[PDB]
RNA sequence: GGUGGGGUAACGGCCCACCAAGCCGAAGAUCGGUACGGGCCGUGAGAGCGGGAGCCCGGAGAUGGACACUGAGACACGGGUCC
RNA sequence: ACGGCUUUUCCGGAGUGUAAAAAGCUCCGGGAAUAAGGGCUGGGCAAGGCCGGUGGCAGCCGCCGCGGUAAUACCGGCGGCCCGAGUGGUGGCCACUAUUAUUGGGCCUAAAGCGGCCGUAGCCGGGCCCGUAAGUCCCUGGCGAAAUCCCACGGCUCAACCGUGGGGCUCGCUGGGGAUACUGCGGGCCUUGGGACCGGGAGAGGCCGGGGGUACCCCCGGGGUAGGGGUGAAAUCCUAUAAUCCCGGGGGGACCGCCAGUGGCGAAGGCGCCCGGCUGGAACGGGUCCGACGGUGAGGGCCGAAGGCCAGGGGAGCGAACCGGAUUAGAUACCCGGGUAGUCCUGGCUGUAAAGGAUGCGGGCUAGGUGUCGGGCGAGCUUCGAGCUCGCCCGGUGCCGUAGGGAAGCCGUUAAGCCCGCCGCCUGGGGAGUACGGCCGCAAGGCUGAAACUUAAAGGAAUUGGCGGGGGAGCACUACAAGGGGUGGAGCGUGCGGU
RNA sequence: GGUCAGGUCGAGCCCGGGCUCCGUGAGGGGGGAGAAGUCGUAACAAGGUAGCCGUAGGGGAACCUACGGCUCGAUC
RNA sequence: UAACUUCGGGAGAAGGGGUGCCUGCGGGUGCGUAACCCGCAGGUCGCAGUGACUAGGGGGGCCCGACUGUUUAAUAAAAA
């Protein structure tokens, strides 16, 4: 179920089990690579970076094909990125809910009633915290890093 | 409404401390543990008493049931404390004396208490002047 | 969330076989669970058995033959002596050598019986009869 | 206070609430002639 | 806890002088209740529960405390000093 | 009853035994001679419907229960049953007791799910590859005194008791060697659980601001006379200072009628007039992104109906306390006329509910049928509408129902069914949520929480009947409705109560 | 071994302060048992005003009222 | 360092130990061995070291008035 909301919406992806590029696929390796640089350049997100090499490019994914520099590992969105250098300082996602979480307070500072809104800004820091522990086990950041609500307004 | 819990290969000592915390609720364990009859057993735990006559009275039966039954009150050497002793028997009552010596001993009754239609009594008589009361009362021997 | 496949895949066995299902499918596969499915195979619970690729940790279909009276998985995974094996017969089968607990040892999962002959332990992971 | 849901039965008895108001009433008194 | 010493048949904050703030604790310190510990005994199909006076091993005591002499061995039940 | 036999035991004696004795042992003389009691007798529980005594008195009774002039239940007589040199009474421990539940208990209605959520430690944790051997298993040295425990043999006559061998017990500790399935640990590779993101939509989810709906109340200006209100009936009350009522105007404070639904949104509490702004979450469709980041969570934190409290505002209608009118034997109430606090807004405290789905939360599985809400897909209509009809997938929300569950009522893919986890709570009814102690709060109160003593039941589901100032059918001159004649008032006949 | 001084172990006695337990103290508070008392009738049927929970205020006693809530509510 | 409490108090509660002189060291601020304070070690004298002077005695109950304050100049300062 939901992580908070504890409801069991089944709404995702059902990709077919390949093994291998389909044969229609019209670009090769490195023109989907420059494509995700130029994407990136352009400010999109890795998820955006995706959708959009799927719906216009006609990719299905970047992870079907294999790492030219790594055969023990596939390609992936972010790896092309950290390859050329240009990969989020910090995880999308965890910044992603930083920033919301900001949003949220900034209202909450001018709606000081709104206890709805503010039982969502809790269940978002709930979320930040558990991101940042698991981070900080897996060394993604350093180890001395803390989210601190004033803080978080230089980082947004 | 679950799997009871803990059962998990390393749960041995949150298991143990369930077991131990839920233990307390059994009356019996929590009164042997912590030794509450012998605060406040006039006998001090033991199987029978020894005490001096005061008077003797008589008490109403329990309902539906109608009589009177004849008991003493008793003051135990150990302690001083007075309690009301039962005297079994057709005609126990004549042959106990004031201030007389009687040896009292506990009376069936469930758990530790009282028995039959006579509440509040939890002991009985047994020996009168160092004389049993039921060869007293068969009349095979005297009182001395 | 799911903590056990092994447990799951024999509930889901043992319900299914109380309805008289002809094929069941366990999702998801492992290699535990595939050596468990080739011990019930050769003691004769179940029949045919097959592995099937999805992408992800994969399926197994699975044939009953209706002769599973119960089947589920041993937790936790006591471990067990050559000599402690009547005690946990006792506990787990109606009868002396009628159904077979399924242990992992050193050298892979096998029938109790089988570690008797052996002569080695391990740890139960299942039992079926 | 802590919740004894049988008490709510009335079958030979008085009912709860009359009772919960007589023991907060006794409680008050116990204090006043303690001291408290 | 350390640096240096005294004393001990011997290591040791056992004690002393000088340096620091360390050490224990909700995985229950401290404090309070009860109790000589064990081999074992009672009970139960077993898991377990309860007891642990008599026999053996170990520990303490000699009316309640505190001290010393002789001796390998005591601060000594039928040796000594004081309250 | 008659005729026989033996001397374990009894009495006396001779040896042997003992340090000396005694006890034992061999033998001799006498002789069935010296030797059975305790509880119980209605059931549980084997044993009497026998006879005398007491008549709710004596008494008996672990529990049920017996005794009230007919006692197999008390006392005794005679019988009978259970053990028997023992048999009964009292206290304690274990089993009984799956009433302490790891094996192996329960929490909808009987005791029991925190009112609800987020999270710290702990516990439990998706798949594959490789490395170590911590855990785990196997083998092998040093141990865990003896007695005690079990087995075979041998010695006291067998036995208890001892001796000789084998095993176990001391719940384990430790030196090495091997294994690698599992768990722990380190590295690598994944996407299924969970998060992030984009697209079109749904909703009384929340806050702020601005414009409205009638209704109710008050005030003024006209019309108009004598009533209005209210009840079962009345009265209090308003009304001549012009009431009720109709009309033209002004002012105020709550609430958003029907549509409205087993409807929708929220963790819960709760949330309905209409536009604009800010804001939280969820469902659906995603060959999108990260890559186990997860579940539950002792302590702790946040929210939390009504009511109450602090301070400042407001106060139309309702209305605790209170004051009057009624009913009643009484009415401190139900009924009627007024009415303060409150109900409302701003900033805080209180943290309590039948806060109840009386049902904790996450995951997998186990026949179907039929409504409705949101999304998506296909088909047919269409006035081409964000329209209508049918089918399918996902997620919510109801009903019936099969296997199965349950004491039953009933639950049954929205389990109260079989499994894998975590916490909380319960251990007969009262005493008692009381006493004492501590913490919190301005107070009221909140959280935590016993003992002495008392009791055999309390409690749940369901069945038959008897009842209801419940419902529905019927029937009756010892019921009524429509009627005839009377009794009840006087004297007397007769029968009762009383004297 | 006497006397004196110093340094230690240090009983006993006295004072103050914590902790635990034990015995009473006129009177007050409720609790439980009792018998065949006084006042009324609160609940069980729609128990005669449906019952019950939370808060608040009243009343000789059972309950009376107000706000919010449930059916463990009979009739239509 | 107690009962109690209006949580500010009670409070210097109560109760216990030390205190002179001399010979030196160390610390604070300081340019300074200037000036004022704060500790440490040793020796030593008396009955007595805040040796004169200066300089609270304390605790437990009850009634009244809450508190500071005012009053009969010249018999009443109090609960008024």
């Amino acid at each position: 179920a939901r992580m908070h909301a504890r409801k069991r919406g089944k709404s995702g992806s059902k990709r077919p089990p390949r093994t291998a590029p389909p044969i229609w696929v019209e670009y090769t390796v490195e023109e989907i690579e420059n494509l995700v640089v130029k994407l990136r350049k352009e400010g999109y997100s890795t998820a955006m970076i995706g959708t959009i090499l799927r719906d216009q490019y006609g990719i299905p994914s970047v992870k079907l094909f294999k790492d030219p520099d790594n055969p023990n590992r596939n390609l992936t969105i972010t790896r092309i990125l950290e390859k050329h250098g240009l990969a989020p300082e910090i995880p999308e996602d965890l910044m992603f809910l930083i920033r919301r979480a900001v949003n949220l307070r900034k209202h909450l500072e001018q709606h000081p009633k709104d206890l709805h809104s503010m039982r969502g800004l809790q269940l978002i820091e709930s979320k930040i915290r558990r991101l940042v522990k698991y981070y900080k086990r897996k060394g993604k950041l350093p180890k001395n890093w803390r989210y601190d609500p004033e803080t978080a307004k230089l980082l947004v | 409404p679950g799997k009871k819990a803990p059962n998990g290969e390393f749960a041995g000592r949150k298991l143990k401390l369930k077991r131990k915390k839920f233990r307390w609720s059994d009356i019996r364990y929590k009164r042997r543990v912590l030794r509450l009859k012998e605060k406040s057993d006039p006998l001090e735990g033991a199987p029978q008493a020894r005490g001096i006559v005061l008077e003797k009275i008589a008490v109403e039966a329990k309902q539906p049931n109608s009589g009177m039954r004849k008991a003493v009150r008793v003051q135990l050497i150990k302690n001083g404390k007075v309690v009301t002793a039962f005297c079994p028997g057709d005609g126990a009552i004549k042959f106990i004396d004031e201030h007389d010596e009687v040896i009292i001993e506990g009376i069936g009754g469930p758990k530790g208490g009282s028995m039959g239609d006579i509440p509040g009594i939890r002991y009985k008589v047994v020996k009168v002047n160092r004389v049993s009361l039921k060869e007293l009362v068969k009349g095979r021997k005297e009182k001395p | 969330t799911l903590l056990d496949p092994l447990a799951n895949a024999l509930s889901h066995i043992t319900n299914s076989e109380r309805v008289g299902k002809r094929e069941v499918y366990i999702k998801p596969a492992s290699k535990l669970i595939g050596e468990v499915l080739r011990v019930m195979q050769k003691y004769g619970y179940i029949g045919e058995f097959e592995f099937i690729d999805d992408g992800r940790a994969g399926v197994y279909r699975v044939q009953l033959l209706g002769r599973i009276n119960k089947a589920g998985a041993i937790k936790p995974r006591f471990p067990v002596k050559v000599s402690e094996f009547e005690k946990w017969e006792k506990r787990f089968l109606p009868a002396f050598e009628f159904g077979i607990l399924i242990v992992s040892t050193s050298q892979g999962v096998m029938s109790h019986k089988e570690a008797i002959e052996k002569g080695i332990g391990g740890r139960l992971i299942a039992y079926v009869y | 206070m802590k919740r004894r849901p049988r008490k709510w039965k009335k079958k030979g008895r008085m009912r709860w609430k009359w009772i919960k108001k007589r023991i907060r009433r006794l409680k008050r008194q116990r204090k006043k002639e303690r001291g408290l």
